């Protein structure tokens, strides 16, 4: 039966993993951001020995990088920082093509769409933005915008049309449709801020998460509360499975994956165990992804390490 | 503080024996706003400028927009 093996345990930062992302262009890389200021640019070796090497590093942020996100060619890489500035790196030696000016607060979120034509961001401005990739303002939204901090937003991928997820710290999660910037809908639900939310392969769902903790489900074109999960206490961070209908919810002492059909956990990753005390005995896991393989998949924990488990029957 | 908070005379008056002198120190007492003139934070205990709300009816909902 599919169940899970801990493959191993990446070494490499003085900072808290603050994302994790992978392209599958190039699954042989893998991209992190961390609180030291940093994104690393990894070479996988599949020894057992190890898991992998830093290849290269790349410098340059006066404050926490908090998300990162691939290209969907894999030549470049775009980060979101707490300095209020965006980069566009050129990942073959480094030489940011540009950076995005312009945020008085932190930029929290953000995303590159599958075009790589239409850059969105997250802020404690508490505004969403959409960027050009010359790196100029197409457009702000500062009309039926969050009255908080703006928590994460997603492109949604759809047969053609335009349809972007936001979701804030006001409790609620906003649908946004191009050409006319307007709300699509209004999702009430979960008590306490919101962390995350992220959309299906598909594309037709948005799984929400926050302090709550609770898994919430909801229609993107049918606008309905299907149904809520308790998640545990925080969940901070959500990924369904690219060859599965499966999500993946991080919570601080384990992460419990969820088979969806029919709705029950498959089981709950455990890590080193080792006798500490007493608020977080293990570090929270704060961030995951999975491999396009869907093999394996990678997890950000606050004591600077990723760790690797592996699926095995 | 003391430069911008208070401000501070000296001024002598005669009199047939000697002189006397005045001294008058008032302290200034802005601080929501305006003109503005001196600084919008207390000067001695510097207090922290509080707003409250607090409010949540939520319940799950699909409202259509």
């Amino acid at each position: 039966t599919e169940q899970m093996t801990l493959r191993g345990t990446l070494k490499g930062h003085n900072g808290w993993v603050t994302q994790i992302a992978t392209t599958p262009q190039f699954p042989d890389m893998i991209l992190s951001a961390s609180r030291d200021k940093t994104i690393i640019m990894w070479k996988l070796t599949r020894d057992e020995t190890n898991y992998g090497i830093p290849q290269r590093a790349l410098r340059g942020h006066s404050h926490f990088v908090s998300d990162v996100v691939i290209s969907s060619d894999g030549q470049f890489a775009l980060s979101g920082s707490w300095d209020g500035t965006l980069r566009l790196w050129d990942l073959t030696t480094g030489t940011t093509t540009r950076r995005f000016v312009g945020h008085t607060k932190d930029v929290l979120s953000v995303a590159f769409s599958s075009d790589n034509r239409q850059i969105v961001s997250g802020s404690r401005d508490k505004t969403i933005k959409l960027w050009n990739t010359l790196g100029v303002c197409k457009y702000t939204v500062q009309d039926e915008s969050h009255s908080e901090w703006v928590s994460c937003v997603r492109f949604s991928p759809n047969s053609s049309n335009p349809i972007i997820v936001s979701c804030g710290w006001d409790k609620l999660v906003k649908v946004w449709n191009l050409a006319n910037c307007k709300l699509k809908t209004n999702h009430i639900g979960h008590t306490g801020y919101l962390n995350t939310v992220t959309v299906s392969p598909d594309g037709s769902l948005c799984a929400s998460g926050g302090k709550d903790g609770q898994a919430m489900l909801w229609d993107l074109n049918e606008g309905k509360h299907l149904y809520t999960l308790d998640g545990g206490d925080i969940i901070n961070a959500l990924c369904f499975s690219p060859n599965r209908y499966w999500l993946c919810a991080a919570t601080g002492p384990s992460i419990k994956i969820w088979d969806l059909e029919g709705k029950i956990i498959v089981d709950e990753l455990k890590q080193e165990v080792i006798s500490t005390s007493s608020k977080a005995e293990p570090p929270q896991c704060t961030s995951l992804a999975w491999s396009a393989d869907g093999q394996t998949l990678f997890a950000g924990y606050t004591d600077n390490l990723v760790r690797v488990w592996q699926v095995t029957i | 503080p003391v430069n911008y908070y208070v401000d501070t005379a000296v001024r002598h008056v005669l009199l047939r024996q000697g002189v006397l002198g005045i001294k008058v120190k008032i302290m200034l007492p802005w601080d929501p706003s305006g003109k503005i003139g001196p600084k919008k934070p207390l000067p001695d205990h510097v207090s922290i400028v509080e707003p409250k709300d607090e409010i949540l009816p939520t319940t799950p909902i699909s409202e259509q927009k």
